[PDB]
RNA sequence: UGAAACUCAAAGGAAUUGACGGGGGCCCGCACAAGCGGUGGAGCAUGUGGUUUAAUUCGAAGCAACGCGAAGAACCUUACCAGGCCUUGACAUGCUAGGGAACCCGGGUGAAAGCCUGGGGUGCCCCGCGAGGGGAGCCCUAGCACAGGUGCUGCAUGGCCGUCGUCAGCUCGUGCCGUGAGGUGUUGGGUUAAGUCCCGCAACGAGCGCAACCCCCGCCGUUAGUUGCCAGCGGUUCGGCCGGGCACUCUAACGGGACUGCCCGCGAAAGCGGGAGGAAGGAGGGGACGACGUCUGGUCAGCAUGGCCCUUACGGCCUGGGCGACACACGUGCUACAAUGCCCACUACAAAGCGAUGCCACCCGGCAACGGGGAGCUAAUCGCAAAAAGGUGGGCCCAGUUCGGAUUGGGGUCUGCAACCCGACCCCAUGAAGCCGGAAUCGCUAGUAAUCGCGGAUCAGCCAUGCCGCGGUGAAUACG
RNA sequence: AAUUCUAA
């Protein structure tokens, strides 16, 4: 039971934050406990966008919610009656002024939270994990990349011997910090145990 | 310890108080072992909670600043 | 110490005679690293020295520490199933530290209440070929020679 | 007497002598820092995600 | 129950756990509450005293007679 | 000692003042 | 010379890969040796076993469980027990009916929970001034679908974590040898902290590791001035107090600097010894980071979740007890057994943090804890604040003592509904065991060990001697 | 010059 996360590893460095706002010590606490709860009720009703991140940028009484993802469609909707919904129900429970957003990732293979949900999907669709993992980074360093690696807890298959398939190619040094490697992580849900999914995509450096 | 008063729960003295205009019975439950027995409940016994049952626990002069708590042990084999 | 052969750390010159090793002599009096407490001690000796013989305390510790220094002591080893323990050279670093250590020692036992007596009285008893100090040198170097019969066995 | 428990570390009944933290994530009773309002667990877990405000890894 | 007890004997033994141990206990109506527990009672924990810490089973019996003619 | 709640050390290895060391 | 009955599902040959050896070769770690201070003994604090008990909740078990979860158990926390109550319920969701749709202060009774109960009146959709009730919030009770469980399984599981081990390793593709398992690469020769690099070589490269990128301490400079500063004069109630000035100090941000680059000696190289310049050399001192995997390790009690299980109770609520029990035994610790010392008064020197029903200047009453008053502060500019050992001059004069503060009597303050269990300091009186610790056993190789004191998280208060940090003084020794 | 470690 070793390694730490690669992300708060990186934080200094590399990678941002997801939640930049200074704050008073009178305020952190409720307004950290806001983002969560966005983070929350955003969590379920845009799982079908495949919500890759959420950074949240707030300069006072306002909120910067940015929903990235490759695919939007059923963020907006046709035109703005969906994602006009959202920033409805949002400050519906919030009462400062949701300003949403929406971005776009080009090569969503190359996205770990989404490679990740990806293989635990199949899993849920009982699928040969076996494959499915030496699949999906067969996706990830032909789209274009450096590096890859996912990871299986166990029960896979079923098994009551709970394994832990392994399967990666490419580059992966989470020793090194000038590097910077996408990290993912979702929970499949069968009718057994509660596999689990790590996701590790490199790419570039310096 | 206490400096200004004598944390004597509500019910403790409004019951033994009245009882002491002309003497009633004795038979007095209670739960406030965490309370304190002013004078002039010298004779009244009280029907402490040790945390399982009610102790008969007589009362007399000399204890007085002490407690009822101070009068039902909670352990045995001591 | 497998690898390097360690190294003999330095002792800076006295703050008072500019000698490194009347220094190396307090810091074996001194407890819980306070030198100053301690240095004092060995200083408020000096002048139990200059009022107890015109000596100035230099040769009253080039002698003390000269008579203590024991020529071979014993170190002991084992062949396998032998509980040989050899007499052998002593090393001329590792003298003065035996020395010195064994001055101490030795002061911290004499009945003199104070201190600085003690040391100071240590000092020349040990300075003139007598002291507990050397009894620990004699004592020692009995074990040596007394069994040079391992003569074949330093290790 | 989880759920049911952080149902009263919500309110503030009889005196504030009871008042007492509770992690928000959820109901740990212990080790939960004032500040933050989160356990020791869910605010490694946190930091470790970057969700935490200027928050980052030490290092001295 | 209220019962009190009389240690005929007991003794230890190699590894662990005892070889032999026989008692007498009284209080009224007592071997109609012990005769029912006459037989061989067995167990399966982790054996502790394995190295795998495999699991495993134990038996032992439980004799119930009376203190009859003296 | 450090134990001696009647004394200087008392009251510093303890962390408090008392009249045998009052708030200079 | 030489069977059988019975019986087993193997017995066995060779060759692999490992693990192991009271085998061997080479090399490391406070492993030993070298050396200083402790534990084991005493008293106490604390965690554990045991026993006890109505209950003394549960988990953790060589290292790697035992000041561990617990970074705060008087009710709370709380999972335990005794007693008094409640059932769609403390919470989610949808729905059902006449009620009803924001709603507000009590009365009675009881230990509280709870049962019961005495009044205001609903913006409004608005046929509509109206009767009425459509009425959105949406509370009240009955009914339904369901909720709930720190109940069990850590060998059903995730995540996170401990550990071997910061050890120098574990692997891959292709080719080549092998019938094959598998081997070569990764062995060998030299070197380092290292599978580090070099040199060979049926091998040639490559991946996870080490290293390096990152942060802290060091030296230097750039930008920056309400910290600081007669550095220079100034006026100075003589406190950078003041105008005044960024030079220092310093604050925090971006750079520079060290690379076996240079010389000498060895050498095939790598690289080692050693020289000078320099604040610093041969990873400069500390952190960060911990491989393929191991221990059916730890964790269903943080949480998530499969399966089992109780569902007017294996749920919920309150009062009270309990977790604080004590003939014992073990671990980690605190303070001591004194003169390198203890007591009394005086005088100095830190760092890192931290503060709105918060830290308290300074006054005042009190021997004091503390308590009345009260200014400063959204905090480099005020507060916690005095650091302590030390410096100092003086009282003890080797005695269970002016050592030691355990125990206990009497009297108080503070938080809190309330300190009987079971709180923390204050004061007076008690002043116990211990005169350096059996067999054993622990830590530490340098600003380290020892010793000294301060702050922070938790938090009303606090059982904190615990844990995470910081700096004052400052060693001994390493043959091997 | 030094014993032993059952059986899922
Ligand atoms: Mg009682
Ligand atoms: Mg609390
Ligand atoms: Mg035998
Ligand atoms: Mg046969
Ligand atoms: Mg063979
Ligand atoms: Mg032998
Ligand atoms: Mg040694
Ligand atoms: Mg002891
Ligand atoms: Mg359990
Ligand atoms: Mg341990
Ligand atoms: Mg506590
Ligand atoms: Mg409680
Ligand atoms: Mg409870
Ligand atoms: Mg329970
Ligand atoms: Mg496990
Ligand atoms: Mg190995
Ligand atoms: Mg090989
Ligand atoms: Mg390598
Ligand atoms: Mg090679
Ligand atoms: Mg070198
Ligand atoms: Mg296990
Ligand atoms: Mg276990
Ligand atoms: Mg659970
Ligand atoms: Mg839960
Ligand atoms: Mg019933
Ligand atoms: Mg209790
Ligand atoms: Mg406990
Ligand atoms: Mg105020
Ligand atoms: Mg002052
Ligand atoms: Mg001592
Ligand atoms: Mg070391
Ligand atoms: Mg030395
Ligand atoms: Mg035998
Ligand atoms: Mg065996
Ligand atoms: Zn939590």
């Amino acid at each position: 039971g070793n390694k730490i996360h690669p992300i708060g590893f990186r934080l200094g460095i590399t990678r941002d934050w997801e939640s930049r706002w200074y704050a008073g010590k009178k305020q952190y606490r409720h307004l950290l406990l806001e983002d969560q709860r966005i983070r929350g009720l955003l969590e379920k009703e845009l799982y079908s966008a495949g919500l890759a991140r959420v950074d949240i940028e707030r300069a006072a009484d306002n909120v910067a919610v940015t929903v990235h993802v490759a695919k939007p469609g059923v963020v907006i909707g046709r035109g703005g009656e969906r994602i006009r919904v959202l920033r409805e129900e949002l400050a519906k429970l919030t009462g400062k002024n949701v300003a949403l957003n929406v971005q776009e990732v080009q090569n969503p293979n190359l996205s770990a939270p989404l490679v990740a949900q990806r293989v635990a999907e199949q899993i849920e669709r009982r699928f040969a994990v076996r494959r499915a993992i030496k699949q999906a980074v067969q996706r990830v360093m032909e789209s274009g990349a450096k590096g890859a690696k996912v990871i299986v807890s166990g029960r896979i298959g079923g098994a009551e011997q709970a394994r832990t398939e392994w399967a990666a190619q490419g580059r992966v040094p989470l020793h090194t910090l000038r590097a910077n490697i996408d990290y993912g992580f979702a929970l499949a849900r069968t009718t057994y145990g509660v596999l689990g999914v790590k996701a590790y995509i490199f790419l570039g450096e310096v | 310890s206490l400096k200004k008063g004598v944390f004597v729960d509500d019910h403790l003295l409004e019951k033994v108080l009245e009882l002491n205009a002309k003497g009633e019975k004795r038979l007095i439950k209670t739960w406030s072992r965490r309370s304190t027995i002013v004078p002039e409940m010298v004779g009244h016994t009280i029907a402490v909670y040790n945390g399982k049952q009610h102790v008969p626990v007589y009362i007399t002069e000399n204890m007085v600043g002490h407690k009822l708590g101070e009068f039902a042990p909670t352990r045995t084999y001591r | 110490a497998r690898r390097r052969r360690a190294e003999v750390r330095q002792l800076q010159p006295d703050l008072v005679y500019g000698d490194v090793l009347v220094t190396a002599f307090i810091n074996k009096i001194m407890r819980d690293g306070k030198k100053n407490l301690a240095a004092r001690i060995f200083y408020d000796a000096c002048k139990i020295i200059q009022e107890k013989t015109g000596q100035e305390p230099l040769k009253v510790f080039k002698q003390a520490v000269e008579n203590v220094k024991p020529r071979m002591e014993v170190r002991s080893r084992r062949v396998g199933g032998a509980n040989y323990q050899v007499p052998m050279e002593v090393s001329p670093r590792r003298q003065q530290s035996l020395a010195l250590r064994w001055l101490v020692q030795a002061a911290n036992q004499r009945p003199e209440r104070r201190a600085a007596v003690r040391i100071a009285h240590e000092l020349m008893d040990a300075a003139e070929g007598k002291g507990g100090a050397v009894k620990k040198k004699e004592d020692v170097e009995r074990m040596a020679e007394a069994n040079r019969a391992y003569a074949h066995y330093r290790w | 007497a989880r759920k049911a428990l952080i149902e009263k570390a919500k309110r503030t009944p009889k005196f504030k002598v009871r008042a007492y933290t509770r992690c928000v994530r959820c109901g740990r009773a212990r080790s939960v820092y004032r500040f933050f309002g989160l356990c020791r667990i869910c605010l490694r877990e946190l930091a470790h995600k970057g969700q935490l405000p200027g928050v980052r890894k030490a290092s001295w | 129950q209220g019962f009190q007890v009389e240690v005929v004997d007991l003794t230890p033994g190699p590894e662990a756990g005892i070889d032999y141990a026989q008692i007498l206990v009284k209080g009224e109506n007592a071997y109609g509450l012990l005769s029912p527990e006459a037989g061989v009672h067995r167990l399966v924990r982790p054996s502790p005293f394995d190295a795998s810490g495999r699991r495993h089973t134990s038996f032992a019996g439980v004799e119930v007679i009376p203190e009859v003619d003296e | 000692g450090k134990g001696d709640r009647r004394t200087r050390r008392g009251k510093i290895w303890r962390g408090t003042y008392g009249k045998y060391r009052p708030r200079k």
